[PDB]
């Protein structure tokens, strides 16, 4: 056991408690289980639903949330699994966002709900000023009609079966 | 017993109460009844996973004030 996780484990426990009682519709945020069956609050498997009225609509995108020992001083590491086609998502699947940066807009008070809702808004409102992947960026900038097909295609490929 | 909140796309808030061991199959059919639509016209989810009839609130580890999302079965 990480005896260095006292503060984080405490904060993550109340975080989970607050999510169960109330969270956005369509979203999913649950801790993973350890080798045996213990609850692992340092590693979450989440799901972000595409926003309605957008080409992402109807898709249910999975990503894992990883917390470090110093959390909530530092933000969790977010990575879409499998990697997502989007200009602010690195090929590795890591999501590029301001509130997920210690040196920037991240505050210890930011909730998982805020992070997940923040990432959901990023989906249809990308930041072309700061692209994480070349492909999605180039297509978005050179052929938005084609960009929409890819996104719609991706949303269909990840629709709740 | 346990308190469960059943919500949907239309934000329709409907609360319920069921024992910790009671067959969830009941409430599944119950909501469809309370509402006014065919049984297999609605799908019930919890923590992402779809809720099966033979499931038990004790098995799903549910708790008070918990929430259960409902999507029109397709």
């Amino acid at each position: 056991g990480s005896h260095m996780s006292g503060i984080a484990l405490s904060r993550l426990a109340q975080e989970r408690k607050a999510w169960r009682k109330d969270h956005p519709f369509g979203f999913v945020a649950v801790p993973t289980k350890n080798p045996d069956g213990t609850m692992n609050l340092m590693n979450w498997e989440c799901a972000i639903p595409g926003k309605k009225g957008t080409p992402w609509e109807g898709g249910l995108f999975k990503l894992r949330m990883l917390f470090k020992d110093d959390y909530p001083s530092s933000p969790p590491k977010c990575k879409f699994e499998p990697p997502l086609f989007h200009p602010n998502v690195y090929p590795s699947g890591t999501v590029c966002l301001s509130i997920l940066e210690e040196d920037k807009d991240w505050r210890p008070a930011i909730t998982i709900k805020q992070i997940l809702l923040g990432i959901q808004e990023l989906l249809n409102e990308p930041n072309i000023q700061d692209p994480a992947q070349a492909e999605a960026y180039t297509i978005y900038c050179q052929n938005r009609v084609e960009y929409e097909k890819r996104v719609r295609a991706q949303a269909k490929k990840f629709a709740p079966s | 017993y346990i308190k469960l909140k059943v919500i949907g796309q239309d934000s329709s808030e409907i609360h319920f109460k069921v024992k910790m061991t009671t067959h969830l199959k009941k409430l599944k059919e119950s909501y469809c009844q309370r509402q006014g639509v065919p049984m297999n016209s609605l799908r019930f989810l919890f923590e992402g996973q779809r809720i099966a009839d033979n499931h038990t609130p004790k098995e799903l580890g549910m708790e008070e004030e918990d929430v259960i999302e409902v999507y029109q079965e397709q």
